[PDB]
């Protein structure tokens, strides 16, 4: 999964977006708008809009617009430390439960991280970007508290305030941990030694592409465009690999095609979010003339309930009741 | 097309009844827009605890999940069908997963029961009411359509997909 | 003065540059290459190349390539706190003396800041970028220690390590303090309230232009181009003011022309610096069809020893002995 | 065009003599490329302490400054002429500036004398030797050309321009 928060050069707007990657068998999608009339002094938010799936009482992706004015994006890290993974036990709350309790109780990004950290399971080990839009004053400032980055591994959640980085222009996220203690303890340094710089935080292909291209975002259209970006035949950072880019098409891998990779993009800005609005597209990217994905080509994978072909457009998601 | 529905808490029977209309006096009301083949998305929208009855927080959450399970059960079952074999190919894995989710859910419920004073556990309780409701709702819809209802394990498994991804290779 | 350090998207190279702004009466320039055979266990560097002036045993600008592998850039902050300025006394070392002692004794950016801080005078209150090229491994990493930012006011020097920001793409510098304690104590918050966002760190015109355009640097030519940039008639961030941009031309101010503003650009990358090489242009910018500067138009300002007209090019500065 | 020159420390007289050639056995040697009208830059390059004589560090620094002052004095005087009125328009300001630089230089020299053990002050001493040399060199060049030599104050003022900018409005 790829995520990006990008602020315009005069703080004229701020964009945030997530493009999910997983098995195409997960593309039976439901976009959800919930509003529950909860009355509780320790509840900050009981209204939220988010990308989701049948039976999921969570986004999974994640992409959430919360009534507390927080936006939550997330991309998944791996943990390659087998000893660490031994600490996982069922006596703990699962990620989706901690995300839901935190997104209900918290009113700022530090409090979100503190609540989400409680009874950490060490399962679904992720980076969260908690973007507190209450701290954003367009044409003026990104105040302290605007961005917290939260990363979970078994036994340990680290979080820090990262607004000063975001004031330079952007925060990117591409499945590699940012906090050095996390990255070390999860075993990334040995993976870099064994498999090279695709495992490094600074020089993974998507780190290089976002470093190169985030400044090309000037508006909503160009935010859509970077988050749907593939270009694998020409982008030198892709090394010719259709998964080596922002919006992966592993079905196009020429020697081992598989039905998985990037299958959505959700994007909003601070104006859309204040009305619980976002633009959302479901399906692998066709940007730049890539072939429409067709289930007919992977017809032994179950995909009950879904269309055969994915060539949709972004539509406007907003609550209407 | 769009399916509207409304749930009503019947305080005495302690049960929800559902009707297939949009009624703003209802305890959870809203719709499922079955647009997945048209746009690549279904759209679900739920407004709960905004009706005539004044409801405890836990019953608002239960009613919202009930309504969602009632409207989306067919698709809950398709999504399970589609993702189950993506994660589970061997009964050995199913054993590991059943055992973990069973111990985890039991542990979650016991803490909720124990920590009735605590604001954090009280909100865990709200999430778990919504999950009971979702289970209650999907069953209601199944019985009414004459299908075998999904089990609570199947609903735990759907909500746990993210936690299962890194966990199963362990 | 404007300065910029910009790393390429795959850490393929790193560029650093400074464009001086001051009175055009200072454009009698000397580019200096010194190599002194000092033998002393506490000396790290006695060889250095830098932009300078007649009689200056320092750059002033500043732009230094030191044999310790450090590069020093600097831009001047203002101190608007009159009580603070009362603490200045002659019992202290002047800035040029501390810059020289530090650049001679220090082998890394923390040690540079510690040595430069001793006997601080509170005069020439500046931000320094100490770029330690020994920490730069192209196509691989910017290691800890690559960038230190040092800021001086009377009684207080603050410094911090800023490599993580620079790994996102760039470090800009434009006469406004970065460290919050510095910015507050120097009185910038009251200036912003009194005079608006040109005094803010995040939204001064050059902050916005570098935020917008640093990603347009792909090579040496485009690094030259951003550091010579004016475009004031069209750039919306200039508000029509020929000084409101990277390379100021206050002589072109239409109601109060003055002979001052940007009068040089020096630029190198890590390959040029390892041979004590840089490209350097002397004169106000003519980029984008701006008029050549002519002293004839300000003929009551003394400018003994200088040419009449400035239309030079960048030339290669390197030692040859 | 390019002017080459070479300085020689005469250890007994404790004086430098300069010659207008590039001689690599010299104690500081190098050139001044008077290209300011051609390119917008003069170019100065000095290699010091690389000759026959093995020299203490302080005398290497003195010789390098001596050589630079000897080659660039004419331009040192033009730069002073040009910048003096940019900073000083009232004798009141000149009073403030003279007083500060005099007290500051006296304080600097006294510390250098006192802290003869300290690595930091020893390097302050190297910078101050270079400055004495620059003063010694520019004078030599002036006398030899029959001009009034620049004063030490004028050289302090050139090196202090940055410190003076924020200081003078105080
Ligand atoms: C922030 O600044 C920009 C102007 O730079 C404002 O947006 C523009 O204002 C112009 C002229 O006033 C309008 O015609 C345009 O519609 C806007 N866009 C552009 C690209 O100029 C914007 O309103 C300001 N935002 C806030 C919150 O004050
Ligand atoms: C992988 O994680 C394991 C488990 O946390 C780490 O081993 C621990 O290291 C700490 C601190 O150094 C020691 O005090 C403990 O003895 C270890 N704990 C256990 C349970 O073994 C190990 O350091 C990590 N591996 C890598 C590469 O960082
Ligand atoms: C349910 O979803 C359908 C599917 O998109 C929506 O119908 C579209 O609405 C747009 C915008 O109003 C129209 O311009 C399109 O022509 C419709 N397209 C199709 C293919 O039907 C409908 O608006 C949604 N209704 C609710 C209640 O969510
Ligand atoms: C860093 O990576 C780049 C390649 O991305 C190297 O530079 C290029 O290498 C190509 C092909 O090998 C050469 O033909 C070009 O001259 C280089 N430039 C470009 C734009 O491709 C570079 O050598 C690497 N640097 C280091 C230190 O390893
Ligand atoms: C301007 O600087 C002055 C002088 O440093 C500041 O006043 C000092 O504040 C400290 C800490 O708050 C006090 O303990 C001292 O009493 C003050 N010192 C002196 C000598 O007066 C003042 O805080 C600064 N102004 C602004 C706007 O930050
Ligand atoms: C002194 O400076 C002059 C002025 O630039 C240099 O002469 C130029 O050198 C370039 C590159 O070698 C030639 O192509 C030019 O034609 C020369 N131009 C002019 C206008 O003279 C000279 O190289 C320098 N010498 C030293 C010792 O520094
Ligand atoms: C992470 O690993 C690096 C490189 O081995 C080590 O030097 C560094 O100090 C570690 N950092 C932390 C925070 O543990
Ligand atoms: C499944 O794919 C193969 C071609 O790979 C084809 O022969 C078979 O008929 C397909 N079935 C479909 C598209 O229903
Ligand atoms: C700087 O000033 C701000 C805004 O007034 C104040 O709230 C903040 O804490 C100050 N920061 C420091 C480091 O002194
Ligand atoms: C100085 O400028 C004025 C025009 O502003 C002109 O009349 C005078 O002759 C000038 N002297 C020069 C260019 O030497
Ligand atoms: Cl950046």
């Amino acid at each position: 999964c790829s995520a990006l928060i990008k602020v315009l050069p005069g703080f004229e707007n701020i964009f945030f977006a997530h493009s999910s990657w997983y098995t195409y068998a997960a593309m039976l999608r439901i976009y959800k708008h919930w509003d529950f009339n909860i009355v509780d002094k320790d509840t900050s938010s009981s209204r939220l809009s988010f990308s989701s799936y049948p039976g999921f009482l969570e986004s999974l992706d994640d992409f959430y617009l919360l009534s507390s004015g927080l936006v939550l994006l997330q991309t998944t890290n791996s943990v390659y430390n087998k000893t660490l993974l031994q600490h996982v036990v069922p006596q703990s709350l699962l990620a989706w439960q901690r995300v839901r309790v935190a997104s209900m109780m918290a009113n700022n990004g530090k409090q979100w991280a503190e609540v989400f950290s409680k009874y950490n399971s060490g399962t679904y080990n992720n980076q969260y970007m908690v973007l507190d839009l209450k701290k954003v004053n367009l044409n003026h400032s990104l105040d302290e508290g605007t961005l917290y980055i939260v990363e979970q591994i078994p036994t340990y959640v680290e979080y820090s305030e990262q607004t000063a980085v975001l004031r330079r222009g952007y925060w990117p996220s591409y499945n590699i941990p940012f906090h050095e203690k996390v990255y070390n303890w999860s075993g990334y340094p040995i993976l870099v030694k064994k498999l090279g710089l695709d495992y490094s935080y600074d020089l993974a292909s998507r780190a290089k592409i976002f470093r190169r291209d985030q400044g090309k975002v000037t508006d909503m259209e160009s935010m859509k465009y970077i988050m749907r970006y593939n270009n694998y035949k020409q982008d030198p950072y892709s090394k010719g690999d259709p998964c080596n880019t922002v919006c992966c098409r592993e079905d196009l891998n020429s020697h081992s095609p598989s039905p998985g990779g990037c299958y959505d993009t959700k994007v909003a800005d601070i104006y859309l979010a204040s009305k619980y609005k976002a633009y959302a597209i479901s399906g692998p990217t066709v940007q730049g003339g890539l072939p429409v994905f067709h289930w007919s080509r992977f017809n032994k994978t179950l995909h009950e309930g879904m269309p055969e072909a994915y060539n949709f457009d972004f539509i406007t998601m907003k609550p209407i009741l | 097309g769009v399916y509207y529905a409304t749930a009503y808490w019947m305080p005495t029977e302690k049960t929800i009844q559902v009707k297939n209309v949009l009624d703003r006096k209802g305890d959870a009301y809203g719709f499922y827009n079955n647009s997945v083949k048209t746009t690549g998305w279904g759209i679900l929208e739920i407004k709960a605890g905004y009706g005539s009855q004044s409801l405890s927080n836990e019953i608002i959450m239960f009613a919202a999940g009930f309504l969602e399970g009632y409207l989306t059960a067919p698709h809950m079952d398709d999504h399970f069908t589609n993702l189950y074999p993506q994660l589970i190919k061997k009964r050995s894995m199913l054993n590991k997963v059943q055992d973990f989710l069973t111990k985890q859910d039991q542990w979650t419920r016991e803490n909720i029961k124990y920590y009735k004073s605590d604001p954090f556990w009280r909100h865990a309780d709200y999430v778990m009411a919504q999950m009971d409701g979702l289970f209650a709702g999907a069953t209601k819809r199944a019985v009414l359509e004459g299908k075998k209802p999904m089990t609570l394990f199947q609903i735990q498994f759907l909500n746990a997909i993210g936690d299962l991804l890194d966990l199963i290779p362990s």
